[PDB]
RNA sequence: UCUUGGUGGUAGUAGCAAAUAUUCAAAUGAGAACUUUGAAGACUGAAGUGGGGAAAGGUUCCACGUCAACAGCAGUUGGA
RNA sequence: GAUAACCGCAGCAGGUCUCCAAGGUGAACAGCCUCUAGUUGAUAGAAUAAUGUAGAUAAGGGAAGUCGGCAAAAUAGAUCC
RNA sequence: UGUACAACGGGGUAUUGUAAGCAGUAGAGUAGCCUUGUUGUUACGAUCUGCUGAGAUUAAGCCUUUGUUGUCUGAUUUGU
């Protein structure tokens, strides 16, 4: 029981929630659903992603 | 499977049937592997046999060294691309398929293995995680 | 109840339970409780 | 209790209209209109004033809104009365937006 | 009333799993008390 | 009743098509007797029957 | 597997599903999904579902009256 | 002068010679949308079983299917190399 | 004639991804006014920033409801 964090998206993985990807350099991304792990393929920054947790210290919104 | 692995494996996802091309992961000169067929197949008909992550195959080789090629050789399934899931609910993939020329028993052919190894390919076979560097 | 006894270790296994799952099913849901999700998301525009 | 009496409706025809056919969304819309009016006036003639039809209509055949706001009023049928001695006249209401209103009794006064 | 997903440990000796977390879908099945209102007494007959 | 022939008439009488004639609904009972060109050129003067100004065709977004 | 005519079961069955699509109100009427008018939505989209013609047809054109049959539903409409 | 006036048993998705030809997109008399004009005709209503017909999408594999890659997918314009 | 049911409305949950409007000394710049700034001005300007994880949608087979407005006796048949 240990709560993994998105990859992507910056969102708090619960077991068995979402996928694991092993790139091929052996970097292990995380995703909590399909649309993190979509918009990984898509080759989408997440720093212009507005919803992102990324995207909102970039923005300095909720600090 | 069959004989040489040490341990037993938990049911993953069939990701690679015969006829798939998948890469060669180790030195010993094979760019590609050919699965022919899977090793512990069950007979049903019209099943195409279908290898998994730490299944033993046997394979030919069609992009190589030209002393490995013409030839059907065991191989072991390293890497996936298939998203199978494990007993601990994670749901996991690579992104390409991979497998490592053995021997009948498991012994390497080659001696260093390019990439990640699946941690049930590595359990299953001591040799394939001998020459392994990170394990998922 | 069973209609034979079971003596198969998958019976008498003793079961402890150490999370279980309260995200929301009407969707790909991803907070446990309401405190969780305000807590993350922080304060909102919805009103006081 | 009171015959001729006058309310103002919101009706959500988005979860009417859901999964309905694109060339029959605003067709079935009218018929809804109708069902919706049956239902709460009580009374099985219903007739539909045409600026009605002409907002059902207003977006094509498949872009009908999700709420429209109704006004619905039982009257007294005339003129060699049919089976029921009321009907409904079922009105548009103008608004900027049907959302978040209420059933609203429209005096005529 | 509907399925949901927990975590446990399994305690499972010779398994490659042992003491180490699973995921497991449950069901869950929402039982109020019930009231008993009656007895039926069955007698052993030759045809049942 | 049957305004039909009433409406050929008065598009041949305007000069336009008869998608462009408007007969008056409320005037259902003159129209119906106005069988010659010359009533339903009658019926124009007072109103009866409207030319019905074109659909336009904008050229402003092409220009 | 006669000839001519008549009649059944199948059977109120198969079916009446190409050509984007109809809807509201009023009028007429015994009767309107289908007629007429208005409103609305749409389409052919100028190598047109638009305006004319050749061959062929022959009155089908137009008006009034009419709806038994015909328009494989209907019909107050119609090339009837 | 034809998805009802012709021929095809008939108000048959068939066939039958020709003139005129608006705006945009675009190379274009292409496809797509609109103006003038025209039509809104084709039995309807309700429901959304199976099997169909027509259109789609599909993880991983990629012709192992099959007599045979049949069907589908893939490619696609233009500029430069 | 109810701890009723319905239609709306409220809340939750969820999906998407930050609405419209207003503003800015953000904006590649360009064209004018010059009583020529140097965080001038007028016009035009993809885009960007703030209000704003906003706005929209949310049961049609999601959940919940102290709200609002209604509804609650039509028909037929059955006997040891
Ligand atoms: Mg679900
Ligand atoms: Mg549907
Ligand atoms: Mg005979
Ligand atoms: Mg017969
Ligand atoms: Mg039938
Ligand atoms: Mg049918
Ligand atoms: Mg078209
Ligand atoms: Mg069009
Ligand atoms: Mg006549
Ligand atoms: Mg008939
Ligand atoms: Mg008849
Ligand atoms: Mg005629
Ligand atoms: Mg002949
Ligand atoms: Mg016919
Ligand atoms: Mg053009
Ligand atoms: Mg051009
Ligand atoms: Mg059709
Ligand atoms: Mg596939
Ligand atoms: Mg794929
Ligand atoms: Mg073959
Ligand atoms: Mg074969
Ligand atoms: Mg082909
Ligand atoms: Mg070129
Ligand atoms: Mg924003
Ligand atoms: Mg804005």
């Amino acid at each position: 029981m240990k709560v993994e964090i998105d990859s992507f998206s910056g969102a708090k993985i619960y077991p068995g929630r979402g996928t694991l990807f092993v790139r091929g350099d052996s970097k292990i991304f995380r995703f909590q659903n399909s649309k993190s792990a979509s918009l990984f393929k898509q080759r989408k920054n997440p720093r212009r992603i507005a919803w992102t947790v990324l995207f909102r210290k970039h923005h300095k919104k909720g600090i | 499977s069959g004989n040489g692995a040490q341990g037993t494996k938990f049911r993953i996802s069939l990701g690679l049937p015969v006829g798939a091309i998948m890469n060669c992961a180790d030195n010993s000169g094979a760019r590609n592997l050919y699965i022919i067929a899977v090793k512990g197949s069950g007979s049903r008909l019209n099943r195409l046999p279908a290898a998994s992550l730490g299944d033993m195959v046997m394979a030919t080789v069609k992009k190589g060294k030209p002393e490995l090629r013409k030839k059907v050789m065991p191989a072991i399934v390293v890497r996936q691309a298939k998203s199978w899931r494990r007993r601990d609910g994670v749901f996991l993939y690579f992104e390409d398929n991979a497998g490592v020329i053995a021997n009948p028993k498991g012994e390497m052919k080659g001696s260093a293995i390019t990439g990640p190894v699946g941690k049930e390919c590595a359990d299953l076979w001591p040799r394939v995680a001998s020459n392994s560097g990170v394990v998922v | 109840k069973s209609l034979y006894t079971n003596t198969s270790r998958k019976a008498l296994e003793e079961v402890s339970l150490k999370w279980i799952d309260t995200a929301s099913k009407f969707g790909k849901g991803r907070f446990q409780t309401p405190a969780e999700k305000h807590a993350f998301m922080g304060t909102l525009k919805k009103d006081l | 209790l009171k015959d001729v009496v006058t309310r103002e409706y919101t009706i959500n025809l988005h979860k009417r209209l859901h999964g309905v056919s694109f060339k029959k969304r605003a067709p079935r819309a009218v018929k809804e209109i109708k069902k919706f009016a049956k239902l709460h006036m009580g009374t099985d003639d219903v007739r539909l004033a045409p600026e009605l039809n002409q907002a059902i209509w207003k977006r094509g055949v498949k872009g009908v809104e999700y709420r429209l706001r109704l006004r619905i009023s039982r009257k007294r049928n005339e003129e060699e009365d049919a089976k029921n001695p009321l009907f409904s006249y079922v009105e548009p209401v103008l608004v900027a937006s049907a959302k978040g209103l209420q059933t609203v009794v429209v005096e005529e006064d | 009333a509907g399925m949901t997903t927990i975590v446990r440990d399994l305690d499972r000796p010779g398994s490659k799993f042992h003491k180490r977390e699973v995921v497991e879908a449950v069901t869950v099945v929402d039982t109020p008390p019930v009231v008993v209102v009656g007895v039926v007494g069955y007698v052993e007959t030759p045809r049942g | 009743a049957n305004l039909r022939t009433q409406k050929r008439l008065a598009a041949s009488v305007v000069g336009v098509g008869k998608r462009k004639v408007w007969l008056d609904p409320n005037e259902t009972s003159e129209i119906a007797q106005a069988n010659s060109r010359n009533a339903i050129r009658k019926l124009v003067k007072n109103g009866t029957i409207v030319k019905k100004a074109v659909t336009v065709h904008s050229k402003s977004r092409t220009r």
